[PDB]
DNA sequence: GCCCTTAGCCCCTTGACAGGCGGGAAACATCGTGTTAACCTTCGATTAAGAGTCGCTGAGTCGCGACG
DNA sequence: CGTCGCGACTCAGCGACTCTTAATCGAAGGTTAACACGATGTTTCCCGCCTGTCAAGGGGCTAAGGGC
């Protein structure tokens, strides 16, 4: 439902608004997205929707996780 | 018996069409090969088994697990899973029997009455 | 043998098909042989073909 | 319509790639070429074709652990060594060839 | 894990060591049990257990063994998996050698000691013998004869050998060493001429410092044992009806271990020398099948005719690594169903049978159901959607909510071919797809089974929602013109509600809203005629406008009010009679201004306001639409009359075509230009009001389905028939659709239209090959750095022939980065600055004032070291925005090419531009002059003047004249290899530039220049090595290693110097780097050993590399997540730094 | 309200089968050998009606000079 | 003061990999010396060891009812 257009001025690359909103969504498999409302959305529209408030959060986690240990 | 001996395996190459394209080993299924639906039953069936057995007795469930093997392969007999607890005798199939009769129940035995079809 | 209806038995039955074992196959055949002739006129339709 | 449907999520796969079988006889796939795999490559997705062409399909070992974690609820996936390209480097030890990975 | 897959030449004791069991007997199964042999094609202990976890013999098949091996059988219990990885071998009593190094282009084998390959293949099959540690008898004398064997042997019967066959060309191998004869070939290519023996000396070299290099031995293309495939690969399956199917490789193996078996059975019996000798040639034939099959006989199955594949085969054709096994994977979780337009239904939202979404989301239903707690188990739930449920229904419309599929239209010809689309459960069993984005697909609905994928993983899902999403596709990635613009419909409906007419009810009447103008037409006051005034808000200015009572139309208004407030648009763009192109250009200047979602909102409701305004106006065709001019009877008449008074005196030729020029191509456009202008003008009724605007005219003009020449084909004089040979019909032709043509003239009309529709089913072939070709000689171009520290950029003009521009200057340079700040003329200021984006502002700035060629970055300029920069591909076509680091730049240029084929056309639009990627020379080779000033004569008697030195057949230029560089002798068609080795490489990326973009001119299909920019930059990764020291290699070269190599020369001293070389796209795979990327779609029996004998090592740094390994992709999120596997693995490495 | 007495359930000990994988012993269908000597001592297909190019070979034409 | 004795020379010539991209339905036809022990598996029951019933008996533990 929510457009890339929208979503992609935050993040200028529309790459990391696909690895970074997948790791968001997984991130709300365990608890997350306290930013936006799901509005009965699945987990990467979300994401997407909430990219806004977390285009820099969301690289750290990520990067953190592809290290090794 | 004698005729109907494969007189002339077919090339797995052959044509299927009026061209030479998608021949006939593109075409032929896999009698082995493990579809991913089944290997879905048999996940949840490792995830609904550890589930039944969480109910029972720990060392029952322990000695129940050894004698078909949840994690070790190495599918015991009574007498083998019984020295693994206690004097090896009727007692661990007395236990194994009761075990079964256990799990029998709508309640304990609900999601797998479904499960063997 | 295309049968799925009279017609397409008849087409199918007066089909004359350029492949096949002797004679040009469906690479064999090129931009040449993929036309139609002067002499087709009146033996040979030259609309009803196969468009693959 | 009805002759020409198809979905089929798994059906019988082959035996020389162990990929599944394609057109409509038994539960085939629509194969996913090299002309349709790069309409992906040129776009982003990537991890598509890291998963359409890699455990989809031909991951014997990959498309069953990707089946139980779609059916378990999470949407991930893994896989490293598709059956095509085993089946190639099996084919291409088959010759004079030394095709070997490493580190 | 795994990475950088290496190959080389097998080892004997390797192949050893891979296998598990030496096969001695050609014995699949048993006739009575079928159960693999002991020692065969098919074994168990050799390569493992039939079964899973089961033994033979019914011993340990209860799994609890893993490791044990059977007693009787002696297989290793182990499940069906290894089967398949399972290796084998066959020590074969004689030495064979091996096809694809003893023949092929390149003799690998005939390049050692320098013997052709003419006398190597006869040493090898036993006809010639070669003679070995000669001592009369010299070396390599190839001697047959038994005289010089025996008679020549009686000097004393001592220090007198010699072998012959495949040992022979063994121990040959064996005798030559790499580093010393390197050494040797090394002072023989410098110090001297080396007019003639270089060309083979080069190529000695390289082979010598390959083997070398990668430490493979010299004598090891002969094989004295063959690995076999697993059993697994070549199957034994039953089929249905007792019938086995075995694969083509198992009867070459079953020949090959007859061969062996009978070479063993004779040497241990001491057959006769003629018959050992003669059966070791039959193995090495069997062997040479068995690999290629090819340079051999062509041997036959025993049973069938058709000529049997083998290891070289296979990987050959479709149906190995190129289509079948690795590229053109038959992925599961698909679905392939019939198409039907989806009015109803979003721009981002494609329709899925309810009847195929369940069998699509099996694994999804499962989750949803799992979560839900409708279904207790695994088991339970596929009980429950077997049987189709009432209850899953509502469980599939929210499992498929913001999951994308991937709609895969059967023909793809560029990136939009692959859609996702939010799936909609739409009743029936077809694909209820978008009518805007059809046209992008080029699937129309006259029966198009478009193939739904769907993406498993989580970020596969959301990938196809920021990427592949339907919204996201509005511009197409040939040029910067939106694909979602309405085809027909829309087009049509926009057009009728556009056409304003000075008579009609409600003039003048001011309305005070939009709704009004409604209002008014539903009481029958005002008509859609587009003659009424009203309000509407233009937003022209900065912030806010206001509501100015505007002059337009009623008609207009209704789409006016569809077009987002926003300045520099508004009504000005709606003024123009909406057809095809303005339409095109009206969704190309809201995305080019606004956003892509308010784009895609306008997009998906001008699409429903347009069917809304087309079905209510009634645009059906009748017999009076297609208006015949009523002033063509007169002039048929009066031009065949003219075509009779020169025909009585007679020259036949010109008197044809006087008759067939001047006579029926000419007056044919002016009988279609009188019916244009007797369709063009409105037919005024007696109560003031015009009647209507013809449909057929309305579909022209618009540009939905009409056209000039379909107009003249149907109403007009349907023109000339052409001819096999091309020729144009003399006879007349006077005829239309309309009217009744009779047999002759429809006779003609099928065989003029027959030639197109074989070329929209012949010429579409070439396409293909050359969008093939084209993706995998720019698979490589992907766009990795940002920002490249290079300053100079490829100078781009606006292409003009006679008068005017052919295409505008501001949209050639739109979307690219300048590389110098472009000076405005007449007056010195910076219209634009030096190294920033060039927006549709800045264009239209450049274009505001007449201007030269602007220095623009272009990809060809790119001084980054792998892959593409991003301030030289500029702008990406799918979007607005600069390109971003990841894209498939290569690709993405590849299918843009690609996507003019089938409609292109000898020298005619894609025969030329697939001479022109590969850059053959033309029929008539051009030789550029190079020389300043005067010009002398050439040699005396040479057969021609091959060049003249001044420093200070067919000719074109004089003895004595001032002849200056550029102009070339020739009578067209230049050659692109002159061009690189006379002009610059710069001038050859232009004039193929032009070239390609003359071509899709004539054909009409606009294509952007970077896009061949950067496949003209993919085929110059080459550069022939012209360094006299230090590197013995003068062909071409990739750029990597005067990269690598001229840095590293600057630390041991001789200066190095590379001269650019172009090649064509078709042999850019044969000297890259990469072997996987060149073992693809080329020639698998010469890259290979291209890259067997030289131990080439693939990187995985390419796509095409990844795609067929399985790995992830480098381009695209792919890209993204290797570069935070590059930074992942900085930080440990700085981590681990931080601890010593 | 607490203690004593008796009944019911759980557990232990023996056991008379029942047959049941499996090697042995045997009766019977395979699988690789031989062996016989009356006459022919070159069998046979299969492209070859489009098309861009890689890898090699072998003919006719010239320079440099020596000996009359 | 000519040529030819003797050398390269590039020119021809000859071989040779692919046929887009998904799809419309599964299998697919021939070739016709005779016999003999032997070593080699193949297939049946038959007892050996062992596994699995339910029962019989009993006691020991637990608990419920009655009396002081
Ligand atoms: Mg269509
Ligand atoms: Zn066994
Ligand atoms: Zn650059």
């Amino acid at each position: 439902r929510v457009t890339v257009e929208d979503c992609v001025e935050k993040v200028p690359n529309r790459f990391a608004l696909v690895l970074l909103s997948a790791h968001r969504a997984r991130g709300i498999s365990a608890g997350a997205a306290l930013m936006v409302d799901r509005d009965n959305d699945k987990n990467p529209v979300v994401a997407l929707r909430e990219i806004a408030d977390d285009v820099i959060d969301h690289e750290g986690l990520k990067e953190h996780l592809i290290s090794t240990l | 018996k004698v005729l109907k001996i494969a007189k002339e395996p077919i090339s797995l190459e052959t044509p299927i069409g009026d061209e030479e394209d998608s021949h006939l080993g593109d075409f032929i299924e896999d009698k082995n090969a493990i579809l991913p639906i089944d290997a879905a039953i048999q996940s949840n069936l490792r995830e609904t088994t550890t589930r039944v057995l969480a109910s029972l007795t720990p060392r029952e469930e322990r000695v129940l697990r050894m004698r078909f093997g949840i994690g070790m392969n190495t599918d015991h007999t009574l007498e083998e899973v019984g020295q693994q607890f206690s004097v090896t005798r009727e007692r661990i199939r007395q236990i194994e029997a009761k075990a079964l009769r256990k799990l029998k129940h709508p309640s304990r035995s609900r999601k797998l009455r479904s499960f063997l079809d | 043998m295309d049968q799925t209806n009279p017609l397409s038995e008849i087409t199918h039955k007066r089909r004359l098909s350029a492949l096949g074992p002797g004679g040009l196959t469906r690479e064999r055949a090129g931009f040449e042989v993929r036309d139609v002739h002067p002499t087709h006129y009146g033996r040979i339709c030259p609309i009803e073909t196969p468009e693959g | 319509v009805d002759d020409k449907i198809h979905a089929r999520s798994i059906g019988p796969y082959s035996l020389v790639t162990q990929q599944p079988l394609g057109g409509k006889a038994q539960f085939g796939g629509q194969r996913f070429g090299e002309m349709e795999v790069w309409a992906l490559e040129a776009y982003g997705a990537a991890y598509t074709l890291q998963e359409m062409l890699t455990v989809k399909s031909d991951d014997v070992a990959g498309r069953t652990k990707v089946y139980e974690s779609i059916v378990r609820g999470d949407d991930t996936f893994e896989a490293g060594i598709p059956e095509s390209f085993n089946v190639l480097v099996k084919e291409m030890r088959s010759l004079g060839l030394n095709v070997e990975l490493e580190n | 894990t795994f990475d950088q897959i290496r190959i080389s030449l097998a080892s004997p004791e390797k192949i050893r060591s891979w296998s598990f069991g030496e096969i001695k007997k050609p014995e699949t199964i048993n006739y009575r049990t079928f159960k693999p042999e002991r020692d065969g094609l098919f074994c168990a202990r050799i390569f493992g257990p039939t079964k899973d976890y089961e033994c033979l013999c019914g011993k340990y098949k209860r799994m609890k063994y893993k490791g044990i091996i059977c007693e009787k059988c002696g297989v290793e219990v182990t499940l069906a998996r290894v089967r398949r990885e399972r290796m084998g071998h066959i020590e074969l009593a004689s030495p064979v050698a091996h096809i694809w190094f003893l023949k092929s282009l390149p003799s690998r084998i005939a390049m050692m000691l320098d013997m052709p390959l003419k006398d190597i293949e006869r040493v090898l099959y036993f006809e010639y013998y070669i003679v070995t540690e000669p001592g009369p008898l010299k070396q390599h004398q190839l001697l047959s004869e038994d005289d010089y064997m025996r008679a020549q042997e009686e000097y004393g019967d001592d220090s007198f050998t010699a072998e012959i066959g495949a040992e022979a060309i063994q121990n040959l191998l064996k005798a030559i060493d790499l580093e010393k004869e390197a050494e040797r070939l090394r002072e023989e290519l410098s110090g001297t001429v080396s007019d003639m023996k270089q060309k083979k000396f080069s190529k000695r070299l390289k082979i010598l410092e390959a083997f070398q290099e990668s430490g493979n031995r010299p004598e090891w293309m002969v094989l004295t044992v063959v690995p076999v495939i697993p059993p697994e690969l070549r199957p034994l399956v039953p089929l249905d009806g007792g019938r086995f199917a075995t694969s083509d490789l198992n009867d070459l193996y079953r020949r090959v271990i007859n061969r062996n078996n009978r070479l063993k059975r004779l040497i241990e019996l001491r057959a006769p020398d003629i018959i050992i000798r003669n059966e070791k040639r039959m193995l090495q034939e069997s062997v040479d099948a068995l690999f290629d099959n090819g340079r051999r006989g062509r041997v036959i199955t025993g049973a069938n005719k058709r000529p049997l594949k083998s290891l070289a085969d296979m990987l050959k054709g479709k149906q190995g690594r190129f289509r079948q096994n690795l590229l053109g994977k038959r992925v599961d979780y698909s679905g392939r169903s019939v198409i039907v337009v989806g009015p109803e239904l979003k721009l981002h939202e494609c329709g899925l049978p309810k009847k195929m979404a369940l069998e699509l989301f099996k694994p999804f239903i499962y989750a949803r159901l799992d979560a839900k707690g409708l279904s207790g188990t695994v088991k339970q739930s596929k009980r429950m959607v077997e049987r189709e449920q009432p209850q899953v229904w509502d469980i599939l419309e929210e499992v498929i909510r913001e999951h994308p599929v991937l709609l895969n239209r059967a023909p793809t010809l560029h990136r939009l071919g692959i859609q996702a689309f939010e799936p909609k459960l739409i009743e029936g069993k077809a694909i209820q797809l978008h009518p805007l984005v059809c046209a992008a697909f080029n699937a129309d609905f006259d029966g198009d089974q478009m193939a739904v994928h769907v993406p498993l993983s989580l970020e596969a899902q959301l990938e196809a929602r920021v990427l592949m999403m339907s919204t996201n596709n509005i511009l197409s990635p040939a040029n910067g013109r939106p694909i979602i613009v309405p085809s027909q419909d829309i087009v049509l409906g926009l057009y009728y509600l556009s056409v304003a007419r000075d008579g009609e009810p409600g003039e003048g009447k001011i309305f005070a809203d939009l709704g009004e103008i409604e209002a008014a037409m539903d009481a029958g006051v005002v008509s859609l005629h587009a003659k009424i005034k009203a309000r509407h808000t233009e937003m022209t200015p900065e912030g806010v406008l206001l509501r100015k009572v505007i002059d337009t139309t009623p008609g207009r208004m209704k789409i006016a009010a569809l077009l987002p407030h926003h300045p520099q648009i508004g009504h000005r763009l709606i003024e123009k009679a909406l057809t095809k192109k303005e339409i095109g250009n009206l969704i190309d200047i809201v995305y080019r201004h606004c956003g892509q979602k308010a784009t895609v909102i306008f997009a998906d409701k001008v699409m429903g306001l347009g069917f809304k305004e087309a079905a209510k106006a009634g645009i059906s065709f009748g017999k009076d639409d297609i208006i015949i001019p009523v002033r063509k009877t007169a002039i048929v008449e009066e031009t065949r009359k003219l075509a009779e008074e020169y025909e009585q005196q007679y020259i036949t030729k010109g008197e044809k075509y006087n008759k067939v020029v001047d006579a029926w191509a000419k007056a044919t456009d002016r009988v279609a230009d009188e019916m244009m202008a007797e369709l063009q003008m409105k037919h005024k009724d007696e109560n003031g009001r015009e009647k209507e605007i013809n449909a057929i005219y309305m579909m022209a003009h618009s540009g939905a389905r009409g056209s000039q020449a379909q107009m003249k084909q149907l109403g007009g004089m349907r023109g000339l028939m052409a001819k096999p040979s091309g020729e144009i019909i003399e006879t007349p032709i006077v005829s239309n659709f309309k009217e009744g043509l009779t047999v002759q003239e429809y006779f003609n009309s099928t065989h003029g239209a027959r030639k197109g529709l074989a070329d929209t089913a012949l010429k579409t072939a070439n396409s293909g090959y050359l969008t093939r070709r084209l993706v995998d000689v720019a698979q490589d171009c992907i766009i990795v750095e940002e920002d490249c520290g290079t300053t100079k950029g490829i100078t781009l003009r606006a292409v003009v022939e006679g008068g005017d521009v052919l295409v505008s200057l501001g949209s050639r340079v739109l979307g690219r980065f300048t590389a110098e700040d472009v000076k405005d003329p007449g007056t010195g200021e910076l219209v634009v600055p030096a190294d920033t984006y060039i927006d549709e502002n800045i264009a239209d700035a450049i274009e505001a004032a007449v201007v030269q060629s602007v220095k623009v970055r272009s990809v060809l300029t790119c001084e980054a070291k792998i892959g593409v920069c991003g301030a030289c591909y500029g702008r990406d076509l799918a979007r607005g925005t600069p390109v971003n680091i990841g894209e498939a730049v290569g690709v993405i240029a590849a299918q843009s090419i690609g996507e003019p084929g089938t409609q292109l056309t000898i020298t005619g639009g894609l025969p030329r531009v697939a001479e022109l990627f590969e850059a053959r020379r033309p029929k008539d080779c051009a030789v550029i002059a190079e020389m300043d000033g005067r010009v002398e004569f050439g040699k005396d008697y040479k057969n021609k003047r091959r060049i003249k030195i001044t420093p200070d057949k067919h000719i074109a230029v004089h003895d004595g004249d001032y002849i200056t560089k550029g102009e070339y002798i020739i009578d067209g068609n230049p050659d692109p290899h002159d061009i690189l080795r006379i002009l610059g490489v710069e001038a050859l990326a232009n004039f193929l530039v032009d070239e390609i973009q003359e071509v899709y001119r004539l054909q009409g299909v606009p294509i952007n220049d970077k896009h061949i920019e950067t496949i003209v930059r993919q085929m110059l990764q080459k550069v022939e090595i012209l360094e006299p020291g230090d590197t013995g290699l003068i062909k071409g070269d990739h750029l990597d290693k005067p990269e690598f190599d001229k840095e590293q020369e600057k630390a041991i001293a001789r200066p190095a110097v590379t001269q650019p070389v172009l090649l064509g796209i078709t042999k850019a795979s044969l000297q890259t780097k990469s072997f996987i990327s060149a073992a693809s779609f080329q020639e698998t029996t010469r890259v290979l050993t291209e890259a067997s004998v030289h131990g080439k090592t693939d990187t995985l740094e390419g796509l095409k590399e990844n795609v067929i390994v399985g790995r992830l992709i480098p381009a695209g999120t792919g890209s993204y997540l290797r570069s935070l596997q590059r930074v992942a693995a900085k930080r440990d490495e700085q981590l681990a730094q931080q601890r010593e």
